[PDB]
């Protein structure tokens, strides 16, 4: 009602707890499950969606509300990922050679990003503060940078010759680039097949959980080397059969949704802050 | 009230002074006052009321005078005096109980029981003598339109209240900026908590303000100001304002910064204390304003530097607290306190006799509800019953 | 915020005005100019973007703050339009034959929308209230409608013969369909090339203005026939050369931004919020 | 106070009654009172005024008694009496001014000037006689703590407050639901405005509520309630609560619906008026609750229907008003009102002599500050200075 303003809220201790609202949210919320193709392959049952829907029905969710979205692999899913359900759960398979790419994907979907358009053919770009990154996604995004000085001359590079530009991304499907702050960088990006955006990490995205399937603690959703936080929405599971993984996800869905929350940036209260 | 107090004081003096072996000169004035009381009460019928479970009682006075002609009081004298004293004490206690369980909205300071209204008649004014107790002295001064004050050790001026205000919040309750406070009795514990530790605040300072509006003015108040709030210095799981969910509080205590305690009267600053802790004196105020700041420590050792990251998640929430204890004060009106038994006596008498709820006080004489809505009618009734309770305490 | 949305705002009618907030607004905001490709063709220059940025720099906008996004024409631009900057000014060329289309684009751009998926093959649908519309976008939308009755038999249509369906759209890139409320309609849409969504109009979109270059006032952003409102964000300019159009846009940018607010830019650039 | 009032009363009676040619039997009692005053005051030194620019004045009394042998008053008798009266009136004026410019936190009801303190002594109590003025009568009743009563035509019971509350708002300020009110003096103008005209309200009803808490209880109050609020019925450009921007208010007035006036004492309903306009009586209250609904009219002529569309933009905003005027009331505390001059006289004396700000009253006797924080100590000091101002007005005015 008073949408554009942040009015302080006064709460009283000893105010009685409301009853559990888990049943109501399960009855009014949509749960998108994201899994890789190899999961469906190994399961090898064309009716498994119906079985999972019935199991969720036993666990509370109405049998029209759980969605299953399939992606090929981590690198492909990272291109313009779109998580539209009330609650999104991503079964991300672990690979020892894709640690940075898993970290980038989680950082992109476990946190809320406010992205402004980048025109590297028009402007020199600079990162203001520690929350400001350059997020680029596409079929193949290769990014080279030239850090400039106060006189606009390049440092260790020449603005005219792009071959000297320091290379920070090669043939990436998603890459979050962090450079020194306050220094203007000329950017050479393969814009033809990938978009770069100047983004700010507003805060967590609480309606998205990532379960790392069969790896170790490697995700780094913060560019600061001194911090490697393990939020409640980044789980890890050992596995041999994808059926057991899905069974665990169903059986502990109460716990999973507990670790998440309705997208704060969403819903009517957020109106006139950024979205809805 | 003055007459009831005089009766009680006479009886208390007679109990304390009419003792075997004592010189009559020690008690002569008291014996004159006692005989005056007997003369004034003789021939009068009184009825103490049947309100609640308090029984109807009828009182008759046909007592003889105490002797005056001995050099030293003897055992016979003490026994004769005690017989009359016991009856008078019973009557005064019953009148006090009958007055303590009654209330009026239109005129709550005037007597309510029939016996006390009868005793306010001019025919009983002869009983009146030394009005030396604090409550009766205040009563007389207030009837004279004179400035008088009750002295309270740990006055119960603050209604009980444990609440919080969230100035920055979100549905997940993980980047919260706000205040937690307990106002209880004579004690205030306040604490400003910032989860981001003012990482992204102007000048790296987060300001907290807490205003407590006292329902009555306090004067010559001795107050202890301590720079931390132990009530909000440990991990807590706290309901949300609607109680829909529960959030997590994980304090790490920093020194409060720019601590400014203002004691204000009519919106004007009377006393101001900056970065002062220990004993302070609030001479006259109706409001307490506590300003304090969480200042991000410019330098941090690695153990400290870890606790406060540049961004979320925030696991260690930086809290700065103040504690304000009113040790002693003076009030125009009557109040409960840690030393006096007036409230406890009134409540006990109201409970023992199943006194229904009236149009003045809250049920059970609950002090929080009473002090929250301290209306003039409530004040009048409450001073009346407290004076009567003190008068009863002289004998019971 | 969300815990203080439903709380009053008390203000005195004697509080002092703050200073100008235009300087801070321009220093901290992004401006996106959406123009038709024919505009850049008529300019014929390849550096005109730089010149416009420099001219804006005299109006207080920093260098890397104004952005120029090109679109072919009204039809293509209406295929899932994306709004990128804090302030979005759409220079739309007027065409007598595309009036409704222009209106639809305006309706999709000057108002906020909340859309749910529509499955026209498995379910019938209806529009609950005057804010409930059906918005469909894509390569080519051909919407045919069969109204039903309480018995779920078509009125002037057959549920089995789609040729008898009443056509409301043909070869559309963006169409907003408003049907009679409270009636279940069977829907035939070329879902292969375009997608239809059940949308609700929430309110104005304050950060997007539409400047109609040439023509007259023809925009109608409300389905109601009894109202054709012209808001402050719907401008019109007569034109002969596109350089003059861009110069009048740059010079009076203060007036344009005064008609907009920076409190509608959502996290994503979509012209509508989407829920499952 | 009673002695100062009695002095002034005797002097006023002497001015009115000691007139040429009058029967001595018209003034015999007044002559006795005047002579008793002269006897009591003779041989006493007084000093008035050492605060601000109020000069130090010294007063000595050595006067002869008025004669008692005449049957009718002649010119010489009246002139000698007038000489004595003029000196006494000057003295009483100065004592009143000296008392009015002083205040005390402790015993504000007690005298503060040294002359009135001296007049409080036993020897001067002989001067005391008929205490019939409303202010001195209330003073004597308050000394004994009997139920006081001050009658006020248009009591100044509301501090000035012109503000608004927004219940529905957003940064564009084009779909606003809220209330705006001027509470000033004895008047409350309030108006609830919904920009959508309750199009999407639950049954097309928008409920508005306004609570006014009086700093003193009023009794026997005649109140006019008029449906409209002319103060909030014309186009306005209004600051935002933070003052950052300005919003627009283009009201169109609809009659308020289900109008309910509630007069409450200690949070309990005393008087309730439903759909009643004109003169009403609030017998005893300290709070006013005005609740009123904007009801969207089900049937509209084409112009009316064009005023209020189904959705934004909303150009004509549905506003429902209320005007509340306390015509006359009774209060157990002193108050400024439209008819009297006590506040104006006290303020005028304090300003005329540059009386410094004291620990009791606001920085210059601003009534808004006083009534907003009308504390018991302030009430005592104000009753004292107002009684003194009335005593002075008996003679100086
Ligand atoms: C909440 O739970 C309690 C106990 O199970 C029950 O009495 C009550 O009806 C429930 N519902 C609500 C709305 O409180
Ligand atoms: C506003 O402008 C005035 C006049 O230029 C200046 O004095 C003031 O400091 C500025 N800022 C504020 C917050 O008033
Ligand atoms: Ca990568
Ligand atoms: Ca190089
Ligand atoms: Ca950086
Ligand atoms: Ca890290
Ligand atoms: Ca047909
Ligand atoms: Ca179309
Ligand atoms: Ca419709
Ligand atoms: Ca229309
Ligand atoms: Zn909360
Ligand atoms: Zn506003």
């Amino acid at each position: 009602q008073n949408y554009g303003i942040n009015l302080p809220i006064t709460g009283s201790m000893d105010t009685a707890y409301a009853n559990s609202t888990q049943e109501e949210t399960f009855l009014t919320s949509t749960l998108c499950l994201y899994y890789p193709t190899e999961a469906a392959t190994e399961i090898n049952d064309n009716s498994w969606k119906d079985t999972l829907s019935q199991l969720f029905l036993t666990k509370g969710w109405p049998t029209g509300s759980v969605y299953f979205k399939e992606y090929t692999d981590i690198a492909s899913f990272s291109v313009d990922p779109q998580l539209y359900c009330d609650y999104n759960v991503v079964l991300m398979k672990y690979d020892a050679t894709l640690q940075l790419d898993m970290s980038e994907l989680a950082d992109l979907i476990l946190n809320e990003w406010l992205c402004n358009p980048m025109d590297i053919t028009l402007y020199y770009y600079q990162q203001t503060d520690e929350a400001n990154k350059w997020i680029s996604m596409g079929s193949s995004c290769t990014i080279k940078v030239c850090p400039l000085n106060t006189q606009t001359l390049g440092i260790g590079c020449l603005t005219t010759d792009t071959a000297t530009f320091e290379e920070v991304a090669t043939a990436e499907k998603l890459v979050i680039t962090d450079v020194v702050d306050g220094v203007n960088h000329k950017l050479d990006v393969t814009t033809a097949t990938c978009t770069i955006r100047n983004c700010k990490k507003l805060g967590p995205r609480e309606n998205v959980a990532v379960i790392q399937v069969g790896g170790s603690d490697v995700l780094d959703i913060t560019a600061d080397p001194t911090t490697a936080p393990q939020t409640e929405r980044m789980m890890r599971i050992n596995w041999k059969k994808w059926w057991q993984v899905f069974y665990t996800v169903v059986d502990y869905v109460n716990q999973i949704i507990q670790a998440m929350s309705k997208r704060s940036r969403s819903l009517n209260s957020a109106a006139f802050y950024y979205r809805i | 009230m003055d007459v009831l107090y005089s009766l009680s004081k006479t009886l208390k003096d007679a109990r304390d002074k009419i003792v075997e072996g004592t010189l009559y000169s020690n008690v002569s004035d008291l014996i004159q006052q006692f005989n005056q009381m007997i003369i004034t009460m003789n021939g009068n019928e009184f009825q103490t009321g049947g309100i609640g479970n308090l029984p109807i009682r009828n009182w008759n006075f046909d007592f003889g005078l105490l002797g005056t002609t001995l050099l030293n009081l003897d055992a016979n004298y003490v026994e004769t005096a005690r017989n009359t004293i016991d009856y008078f004490v019973d009557f005064v206690d019953n009148v006090c109980m009958d007055e303590m369980v009654r209330e009026s909205q239109r005129n709550g300071i005037a007597p309510q029981s029939d016996s006390l209204r009868k005793l306010s008649g001019i025919k009983f004014k002869r009983i009146n003598f030394d009005n030396s107790s604090e409550y009766i002295e205040n009563w007389n001064l207030q009837n004279r339109r004179q400035r008088t004050g009750f002295t309270f050790h740990k006055p119960n001026i603050f209604p009980y209240s444990a609440s919080f205000t969230l100035n920055r919040s979100q549905p997940a309750h993980d980047n919260l900026m706000g205040t937690m406070w307990l106002n209880a009795g004579s004690e205030i514990q306040v604490a400003g908590f910032d989860y981001s530790c003012a990482i992204n605040a102007p000048a790296n300072i987060q300001q907290f303000e807490h205003i407590v509006q006292l329902r009555r003015v306090l004067t010559t108040a001795t107050i202890t100001l301590l720079p931390d709030a132990e009530r909000f210095s440990f991990p807590r799981v706290i309901n949300s304002a609607d109680g829909a969910t529960t959030w997590y509080f994980n304090p790490v205590i920093l020194r409060p910064n720019n601590v400014e305690v203002e004691f204000l009267l009519n919106g004007q600053i009377i006393n101001t204390y900056q970065a002062r802790f220990g004993t302070i004196i609030a001479r006259n105020f109706d409001t307490i304003r506590l300003s304090f700041q969480l200042m991000r420590p410019p330098n941090m050792t690695p153990a400290v530097a870890a606790l406060f990251p540049n961004a979320q998640p925030f696991e260690h929430h930086a809290t700065v607290g103040l504690t304000l204890r009113i040790e002693s004060a003076v009030c125009e009106s009557v109040l409960a306190d840690a030393s006096k038994t007036m409230l406890a006596n009134v409540t006990s008498v109201r409970q023992e006799y199943a006194i229904p709820v009236g149009p003045v006080f809250p049920p059970g004489m609950n002090w929080t509800d009473l002090i929250t809505n301290y209306s003039p009618s409530r004040e009048d009734n409450l001073q009346r019953v407290f004076t009567v309770a003190s008068i009863r305490s002289m004998l019971v």
